[PDB]
């Protein structure tokens, strides 16, 4: 799960990646995420339905150059997926991801968002081995923005 | 043949000629004996200095990534 996530922190537009959230909620992330293709390509079905039922049966559209005809599938066909992602974003879904993202720290400015996979790290000897992000070569530390709230 | 500019000094070849026969000349050379053992007591008696000045330590943990030099192969 490779997500840059903006969020609305208010007035501010914050940053943060799904990485740096609980595994239990990637999960949830990438399930919306994952159902965007089919909303989007279902849209574009119907888009591409109406549209050819309309330029054919109904004889004002068919009773046209063929290039106008197709211009009116093509550009009916995109819109359809465009629509369609908006409803599924919109209605309950933006909002979904905005919750799962709750008690993740957030950022500024999207270059300031580090993945947790690309982290260097080491096997701390001091601390049973186990993997510690303050290696021997750290200085100051991460400081993040805040704790997102939702 | 150690401390040989030590020994080289204490002789004198440094401003003047050894004796030519071998007599002298060897009687010249067990004669800085007693000098070469007080002069290797001097030089093991200096003081400990931070190893860690102009060195750093290659047993800290930091350099256990074993990195690689990245060459551009021409």
């Amino acid at each position: 799960s490779n997500i840059f996530l903006e969020l609305q922190d208010g007035d501010k537009t914050v940053y943060t990646h799904t990485s740096l959230i609980e595994e239990s909620k990637q999960e949830q992330i990438q399930a919306i995420y994952d159902k965007v293709p089919q909303w989007t390509n279902g849209g574009r079905f119907l888009g591409f339905w109406l549209s050819m039922e309309a330029v054919n049966r109904v004889q004002s559209v068919a009773k046209l150059p063929i290039y106008y005809r197709a211009g009116i599938v093509a550009t009916s066909t995109l819109l359809g997926g465009l629509v369609s992602s908006l409803v599924f974003w919109k209605s309950g879904n933006e909002n979904q991801v905005a919750k799962l993202a709750n008690g993740a720290p957030v950022y500024l400015k999207k270059w300031e968002v580090p993945e947790l996979s690309k982290l260097y790290f080491f096997l701390d000897d001091d601390n049973n081995f186990k993997p510690s992000l303050n290696h021997h070569a750290v200085t100051q530390g991460r400081q993040y923005y805040k704790i997102y709230q939702h | 043949m150690d401390n040989y500019f030590t020994a080289i000094t204490l002789l004198g070849l440094r401003d003047q000629n050894l004796p030519p026969f071998k007599d002298a000349r060897l009687q010249r050379y067990k004669s800085i004996k007693k000098m070469i053992d007080l002069i290797e007591t001097t030089t093991k008696l200096a003081p400990p200095m931070p190893v860690e000045l102009f060195m750093l330590n290659p047993t800290d943990p930091e350099w256990d990534d074993d990195m690689t030099y990245p060459t551009i192969t021409h």
